[PDB]
């Protein structure tokens, strides 16, 4: 259950920002 | 919060604001790990050299908001607390080591599409997230300068190694902390500031694309200052004593 959004995971959408979170992982 | 951004609606579904009761009055953030259980700094509760000690009746919280200009129909909820928990070792008198602590909520909160919780971190998770350079989330509803904003403000900052922490302050930091923030020579600032204490320090697993809370706000000297960084309570490290409460209780 834990960690994903209804509006943004559960939904397969993106929030403005987290491409830059999931960028630093490379 | 500064230089941060308005949060998107549900963007943090996870966030929780304590309240002292009477008056009403915002004092910290906090985070919703179950539908009755929330994770907050020890210092936003137990303080001896402010003569700060509140007990269960002195607080509440409030779940759900995304805004403090309006109120939210059946969206926002408040819950009562049953009981707070801090850790029995929570070095108050130096460096606020282990500035952790647990509420217990009179009721459960049902989850919808604004409450939701975010989820404790497993060994691999920690290890492989908690890196130096890897960017989480912050937010808070505190102050916006070393006033306070109406809408949740959200900053990205990255993890910052060690011995960089370290050399930062003349603070004792300890392994139950860590450190995030900009450099100087990296252009970009952000930091958490006064009233953003205990607030989740978030990370976005690219594994399972869950979020996982791998900080709380805890402290730091100013507000994003050149050549400082908040610090955040290691919320991995303190992960059996959470466990343990949550089991035993
Ligand atoms: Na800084």
């Amino acid at each position: 259950d834990c960690g994903l959004r209804p509006l943004f995971e559960k939904k397969s959408l993106e929030d403005k920002t987290e491409r830059e979170l999931l960028e630093s992982y490379i | 919060i500064v230089e941060g951004s308005d949060a998107e609606i549900g963007m943090s579904p996870w966030q929780v604001m304590l309240f002292r009761k009477s008056p009403q009055e915002l004092l910290c953030g906090a985070s919703l790990i179950s539908d009755r259980w929330v994770l907050t700094a020890a210092h936003c509760l137990l303080y001896p050299p402010w003569d700060k000690n509140f007990t269960e009746n002195d607080l509440l919280v409030r779940i759900g908001k995304h805004s403090r200009t309006r109120y939210e129909r059946n969206i926002e909820k408040i819950s009562m607390l049953e009981k707070i928990y801090i850790h029995p070792r929570y070095n108050w008198r130096e460096n606020l080591d282990r500035d952790i602590a647990l509420m217990k909520l009179k009721k459960p909160v049902a989850f919808s599409d604004y409450i939701h919780p975010v989820c404790l971190p497993d060994r691999e998770t920690a290890a492989s997230l908690l890196q130096a350079g890897y960017k989480g989330r912050v937010t808070g509803w505190g102050n916006l300068k070393e006033g306070q904003p109406s809408v949740l403000q959200v900053v990205n900052l990255p993890i910052v190694e060690r011995p960089v922490c370290k050399d930062s302050t003349r603070i004792r930091i300890t392994d139950n902390m860590f450190c995030a923030g900009y450099k100087p020579d990296e252009g970009k600032r952000g930091d958490a500031c006064e009233g953003d204490s205990g607030g989740p320090f978030v990370m976005k697993s690219p594994f399972n694309n869950r979020w996982y809370q791998m900080g709380i706000v805890s402290w730091g000297e100013g507000c994003d200052r050149d050549g400082k960084y908040g610090f955040y309570t290691h919320v991995f490290r303190l992960k059996k004593w959470i466990q343990k409460v949550i089991d035993q209780f």
